C-alpha cells in the first residue's frame, strides 16, 4: 500500500479515523453505517496489498532471481495479474468516492451516502463477467498451486532460500505464499457479510436500501456461478479420472 | 517456532468470527466489532513449546460447497463451534459439519467448542428459546456430542467476557502438536 491510503485507513473504525468534532455532528445510525463501509474499503485496500505481494515480491522476484522450469511461476500464481487489475480498479472507485466526499479543508472527514450504485456497477455487466471467469479459473487452480509450492520448497535449495529471505520481515508474517492464495480465495465470500451489514444501517434513504439490496443479490449470483464452475485441476490427472468424475 | 494451521467451522450463528477476533486482539472490541476476519498468526507457547498458529475463518463459505473445502488443506487442528444459545447449531454438528471435516481433514483433531456460554443463564435468551420449545445447551449435551463425534475434547468459552478463550487456543495448539 501507499502511505497516504495506509494512513487514511490506519484507525480501527471510521469513528476513530474522523475528527471527534466531526463525529459528534452525526447520528448514531450514520456512524454505524460509515463504520461498516470503512471496513469494506480497509479490507479491500489490504486485499489489493495481498495481490501486490504475490505479483511484485513473489512472482517477479522468482522470475528475476531463480531458474525455474517454464510454466512453474504461472502455476504458483495463477491469474494474479487479472485479479490485481480487477481489484485495483474497484479500490480506485471506492477511494475516489471517499475523496469526493471529503469536507473542504480536511483529508479525513467524510460520509459516503451512495455506495449501492458503485457495488451494482462492480457486480454487474463486463466487470462481473470478468470476476466470474477469473475466480472460476483461480479457485480451480488453487490445489495445484499449493502442491507445486510445497514440492519446490522441499526439493529446491535456491527456492527455499528465496522464500525464507523475502518472508523473513515481520510485516510478511501473515503473507506467505500459501497464506496469500487462501486470502484471495476467501475474499469473494467476505462481500455478502459486509454488504448485508451496510444494508442493515442504510434504511434512511429508500433509494439506497434498494440499491444495496440489488447489489447483495448480484454478489450472491456471482458467488453461486463461481462455486458451480470450480473443478480442481491436478497435475498428472488422467482423462479417465476426469470423465469418471 | 514451528508453524501450525487452525480452521474454525460451524454455522453462521455459532460466533466463530467473534471468537477469532477476541483471541487475536486479547480484547472484546470496545468501539467497533469487525464484520470479517482475514487471517492472523498467533505466537503461542504451550507447555514449554513455541508455536506460530495460523488462524482461519470459514464465515461466508457455508453456502458454497466447492469454495469452502479450499480452506481445509494442511489443517493441523479444527475448532468445531456451536453456540450455547442455539440448540439448532448443535444439531448441525454430527451429520453436516463432522462428515465434511473427517473427509477433507482425515486424522486431524477436532475440538468441539460451545461458544456464548454467558447466555446459558441469560433471561432474554431463555424466554426466546422457550417459544420454540427449546432451552440453552446443557454442558452434558455438549460433552455427549463431542464424545459421539470422536472429538479430541470438549471446551466452552465466551467471546464477550473472554472467559475460556485463551484455554481453547492453548489446547488447540497442544492438539496440533500431537503425532
Amino acid at each position: 500500500s501507499m502511505e497516504m491510503d495506509e494512513k487514511d485507513f490506519a484507525a480501527d473504525s471510521w469513528s476513530l479515523a474522523v475528527d471527534s468534532s466531526f463525529l459528534q455532528q452525526h447520528k448514531k445510525e450514520v456512524m454505524k453505517q460509515q463504520d461498516v463501509i470503512y471496513e469494506l474499503i480497509q479490507t479491500e485496500l489490504h486485499h489489493v496489498r495481498t495481490l501486490k505481494i504475490m505479483t511484485r515480491l513473489f512472482r517477479t522476484g522468482m522470475l528475476e532471481e531463480l531458474h525455474l522450469e517454464p510454466g512453474v511461476v504461472q502455476g504458483l500464481f495463477p491469474c494474479v495479474d487479472e485479479l490485481s487489475d480487477i481489484h485495483t480498479r474497484f479500490l480506485s472507485q471506492l477511494l475516489e468516492r471517499r475523496r469526493q466526499a471529503l469536507c473542504p479543508g480536511s483529508t479525513r472527514n467524510f460520509v459516503i451516502h451512495r455506495l449501492g450504485d458503485l457495488l451494482i456497477s462492480q457486480f454487474s455487466g463486463p466487470s462481473a463477467e470478468q470476476m466470474c471467469k477469473t475466480y472460476s479459473e483461480f479457485c480451480s487452480r488453487h490445489s495445484k498451486a499449493l502442491k507445486l509450492y510445497k514440492e519446490l520448497y522441499a526439493r529446491d535449495k535456491r527456492f527455499q532460500q528465496f522464500i525464507r529471505k523475502v518472508t523473513r520481515p515481520a510485516v510478511l508474517k501473515r503473507h506467505g505464499v500459501q497464506e496469500c492464495i487462501l486470502l484471495v480465495t476467501q475474499r469473494i465470500t467476505k462481500y455478502p457479510l459486509l454488504i448485508s451489514r451496510i444494508l442493515q444501517h442504510s434504511h434512511g434513504i429508500e433509494e439506497e436500501r434498494q440499491d444495496l439490496t440489488t447489489a447483495l443479490g448480484l454478489v450472491k449470483e456471482l458467488l453461486s456461478n463461481v462455486d458451480e464452475g470450480i473443478y480442481q485441476l491436478e497435475k498428472g490427472a488422467r482423462l479417465q479420472e476426469i470423465y469418471n468424475r | 517456532a514451528i508453524r501450525k494451521k487452525l480452521v474454525i467451522v460451524g454455522d453462521g450463528a455459532c460466533g466463530k468470527t467473534c471468537l477469532l477476533i477476541v483471541f487475536s486482539k486479547d480484547q472484546f472490541p470496545e468501539v467497533y466489532v469487525p464484520t470479517v476476519f482475514e487471517n492472523y498468526v498467533a505466537d503461542i507457547e504451550v507447555d514449554g513449546k513455541q508455536v506460530e498458529l495460523a488462524l482461519w475463518d470459514t464465515a461466508g463459505q457455508e453456502d458454497y460447497d466447492r469454495l469452502r473445502p479450499l480452506s481445509y488443506p494442511d489443517t493441523d487442528v479444527i475448532l468445531m463451534c456451536f453456540s450455547i444459545d442455539s440448540p439448532d447449531s448443535l444439531e448441525n454438528i454430527p451429520e453436516k459439519w463432522t462428515p465434511e471435516v473427517k473427509h477433507f481433514c482425515p486424522n486431524v483433531p477436532i475440538i468441539l467448542v460451545g461458544n456464548k456460554k454467558d447466555l446459558r443463564n441469560d433471561e432474554h435468551t431463555r424466554r426466546e428459546l422457550a417459544k420454540m420449545k427449546q432451552e440453552p445447551v446443557k454442558p452434558e449435551e455438549g460433552r455427549d456430542m463431542a464424545n459421539r463425534i470422536g472429538a479430541f475434547g470438549y471446551m466452552e468459552c465466551s467471546a464477550k467476557t473472554k472467559d475460556g478463550v485463551r484455554e481453547v487456543f492453548e489446547m488447540a495448539t497442544r492438539a496440533a502438536l500431537q503425532a
